[PDB]
RNA sequence: CUUGAGUGCAGAAGAGGAAAGUGGAAUUCCAUGUGUAGCGGUGAAAUGCGCAGAGAUAUGGAGGAACACCAGUGGCGAAGGCGACUUUCUGGUCUGUAACUGACGCUGAUGUGCGAAAGCGUGGGGAUCAAACAGGAUUAGAUACCCUGGUAGUCCACGCCGUAAACGAUGAGUGCUAAGUGUUAGGGGGUUUCCCGCCCCUUAGUGCUGCAGCUAACGCAUUAAGCACUCCGCCUGGGGAGUA
């Protein structure tokens, strides 16, 4: 969904500074978990009109942020495409 | 974790002994999963505005139970169909 | 009985569509005693619709209702028609002692699909 | 699952099959088997009586404890398995006791599950019991008619019975055949529809399969020379002239009944439609 | 001692006040779900 | 304020229905719209447990 | 670097969706009872039903549908569309805060997916309604209007089809440009002994009236058809023809 507990949990591992709420590694991580959970939601519920809409938008947003990242730094970029294991 | 209210309604024509056994049985159903039976009540012998099956009035009954979201209805509103004495029911949240 | 069921509070069923109105009086439950229809009073077509035809069926069966004997009588009303206020004015003069009048002409709850045309 | 074999030749075109992901094991027991011959439609005398049976694959018999006599005791399933003798799959059991007895496969019965056969048993699949202790609106099978004979009805592939109401005795049912019969209130029964449901939705594909079973070819009547069949004869093709389309021993086919009005079931049946 | 015509009047607002007339008026023949809202989008300024 | 209903305020339910079994709308109440939305739900939930009827025309 | 965008923090509402589960009326039918002679429908009639006892009345049962009043020029939705209730899952939106990132943005060919009703297929169910259809009546004539009935279908799941007056006949985004009046979700201030009463301000949406300006004219006018910018798509007399 997720809980605000796990929401405030994951940031701990992937925040660069403890005040952080941006630092998009945050955003793509949280959102990554969400798109997974909604993926199997959508599995058991094969049809929803809103749901996959939300997924596609989450995704295009995600990759946008990711392109800002690889635009900025690459050592990170590698670091977390092999932490979260995404985009081959 | 969530606050699930709940109702049940039985006939007035049963002997009370059935009502007792069904109470203890019933809440026994609810709290066993890890749900936390919280607050019971007998709203009382109450006249209806509607004849359910052939009757006039009956026993309105309330209990309340707080739990995580996947423990109570799963067996409650199955047995509700099974129990001859049980008439109607209803479940809500906060 | 079962022809001569004798009471003192039956009930009067009435309906008035836009082509006809009929009437019939029974006991509380009830079970039949008598009726009348404007098509049985000789009338036809529009005349089945009149308040006047409602009065005459109301009386002409009401007398058969005091056959076995009855004074009080309650009302049922279906069928919004024009005779549903002249028929009653007839009925008080019929010599009866009515207690209640409750309209039941059911408005359902979005259940069934009516005819289309027109 | 059913499956589209694609055409490579002209005898795999329109055909289908099962796919058999409803099964754990391939090989059955040694112990509960019983051999079986095929008589192929003919009496003790030797005489054929029924036409177009015969000519199959070898097979065997596999016992079932329909009665579920041992009651109250629990058990489980250890496996699902094919049975050629019937359309529907079947499910093994290992009692907590230790015996082993094949029984039917309902819809959605999975390994590790448990079951009983007692009137104390509350309504779940397979838990057999006397029907008296059941509500209305419960799909059930392997029904008795007389008690203790072993269940008989709704035993086919897929769907099954449905209970409609109750006198204290007898007790009613609505059936696959759209009709109704009052039943003893104390008869044993089970819960749940039967398993395999697509057994109808095979397209056999060709004629050899039907022989593999076995079945074997039938013949019409509008070709037979007239000694054998009424519809026979007639030069050119045969527009049948005699009404009441007969059967090869007379006794017509179409419309006409065979249910006789003198059976002891005179008063049990109601609302008979699918015959 | 409320005359049966006065009862006919109490009944007359019993019927006129429960709207027992205009719903049968409204349900007597089919209405497409769009036309009762052209109906109310033209009653949307009359009122 | 601030929770509704469920069955507990009959001297507001009865204030907000007619004799017959129907609803008195927003206008004769003139109440707010969010309580209208909550309350109507509470009515239906209270009729389904038969605390009061769908039509009292008797 | 933050004023753009976005995440956070605290809040708010919602016929938002998909699966599941109950409930009541109401029609049709059936059983039973009462009980006699018409019911039904019409511009006026007949077709139809009726002594095998109809219709009416009354109890009970069946099962399919759609979920009355609330309901609002009300809301939600990107668009189609979304109105019995409850449950499970889930997305989306607005406010105020802001400490975080630090311009990450707009458009978007190609491409890709959603998509009214009708319809096709595998099945299922099938109460009402009614193309087609049968019949009466009407008509100079009536294959039609009108009356009587009745199939497909309407209904569920799964698939397909991919159109419409799919309309605000107004492409997406950014920003400025007089007012006044309402309704919806919020926020903030004041008053009030407590604002529940009320006043004031503001955001967002939502309607109504109307300056400037525009307009061929109708008319739009802070939800622009004004003023300017960026991107896409579209038009070049009509017919032939959205046809080969």
């Amino acid at each position: 969904a997720i809980s605000q507990e796990r929401k405030n949990e994951i940031i701990k591992e992937y925040r660069v500074h403890e005040t952080d709420t941006g630092s998009p590694e945050v955003q793509i991580a949280v959102l990554t978990a969400e798109i997974n959970a909604v993926n199997e939601h959508l599995r058991t519920h094969k049809k929803d009109h809103h749901s996959r809409r939300g997924l596609l938008k989450m995704v295009g947003r995600r990759r946008h942020l990711l392109n800002y990242l690889r635009s900025k730094d690459i050592q990170r970029y590698r670091e977390l495409i092999k932490s979260l294991g995404i985009r081959r | 974790m969530r606050t699930y209210e709940v109702m049940y309604i039985v006939r007035p024509n049963i002997e009370e002994d059935a009502k007792k056994a069904l109470v203890e049985r019933f809440n026994g159903i609810l709290a066993t999963e890890g749900a936390e039976v919280l607050e019971a009540k007998d709203w009382g012998k109450r006249r209806l505005a509607y004849e359910i099956n052939d009757f006039k009035d009956g026993f309105y009954n309330i209990v309340r139970v707080k739990s995580d979201n996947n423990k109570a209805t799963d067996e409650f509103q199955r047995l509700a169909k099974i129990s001859d004495d049980i008439i109607r029911y209803m479940v809500i949240r906060e | 009985r079962r022809v001569k069921k004798n009471i003192e509070n039956g009930v009067a069923h009435i309906r008035s569509t836009f082509n006809n109105t009929i009437v019939t009086i029974t006991d509380e439950f009830g079970n039949a005693l008598s009726w009348s229809s404007a098509g049985a009073l000789g009338f036809k077509g529009s005349k089945k619709s009149t308040p006047f035809a409602a009065q005459m069926a109301s009386e002409t069966a009401s007398k058969s209702a005091m056959e076995h004997g009855l004074k009080t009588v309650e009302v049922t009303v279906k069928g919004p028609g024009p005779g549903r206020e002249s028929a009653i004015r007839a009925l008080q003069s019929a010599g009866l002692e009515v207690t209640a009048i409750r309209d039941v002409t059911p408005v359902p709850h979005n259940g069934c699909r009516p005819p289309k045309r027109r | 699952a059913i499956k589209k074999y694609k055409p490579i030749t002209n005898g795999r075109r329109n055909m289908t099959s099962l796919d058999f992901a409803e099964i754990t094991k391939t090989t059955p027991e040694k112990s509960l088997l019983k051999p079986l011959p095929k008589k192929a439609g003919r009496n003790n005398q030797g005489k054929l009586t029924v036409r177009h049976h015969g000519g199959g694959h070898k097979r065997q018999y596999r016992v079932i404890d329909f009665k579920r006599n041992k009651d109250g005791i629990n058990a489980k399933v250890d496996s699902i398995q094919y049975d050629p003798n019937r359309s529907a799959n079947i499910a093994l059991v290992v009692y907590a006791d230790g015996e082993k007895r094949y029984i039917i496969a309902p819809k959605g019965l999975e390994v590790g599950q448990i079951v009983e056969s007692g009137a104390e048993a509350d309504i779940k699949v397979g838990n057999a019991l006397p029907l008296q202790n059941i509500p209305v609106g419960t799909v059930v099978h392997n029904i008795e008619l007389k008690p203790g004979k072993g269940g008989q009805i709704a035993r086919s592939a897929g769907a099954s019975a449905q209970v409609l109401g109750k006198e204290g005795k007898y007790v009613l049912i609505r059936l696959r055949s759209g009709e109704v019969r009052m039943i003893l209130s104390t008869c044993r029964a089970t819960i749940g529809q039967v398993g395999n449901l697509q057994h109808e939705l095979v397209n056999v594909g060709k004629a050899g399969r039907s022989r593999w079973k076995g079945i074997r070819p039938t013949v019409r009547g509008s070709v037979m020379n007239p000694n054998d069949h009424p519809h026979g004869g007639g030069e050119g093709r045969a527009p049948i002239g005699r009404p009441s389309p007969m059967s090869p021993w007379g006794k017509p086919t179409l419309g006409k009944k065979t249910r006789r009005g003198k059976k002891s079931s005179d008063k049990l049946i109601v609302r008979g439609r699918k015959k | 001692n409320e005359s049966l015509e006065d009862a006919l009047r109490r009944f007359k607002r019993s019927v006129s006040k429960s709207g027992t007339i205009q719903e049968v008026r409204k349900r007597e023949f089919y209405e497409k779900p769009s036309v009762k809202r052209k109906k109310k989008s033209e009653a949307a300024r009359k009122r | 304020g601030i929770t509704h209903i469920d069955y507990k305020d009959t001297e507001l339910l009865k204030r907000f229905i007619s004799e017959r079994g129907k609803i008195l709308p927003r206008r004769v109440t003139g109440t707010s719209a969010k309580y209208q939305r909550m309350l109507t739900t509470a009515i239906k939930r209270s009729r389904h447990m038969a605390l009061l009827p769908y039509v009292k025309e008797e």
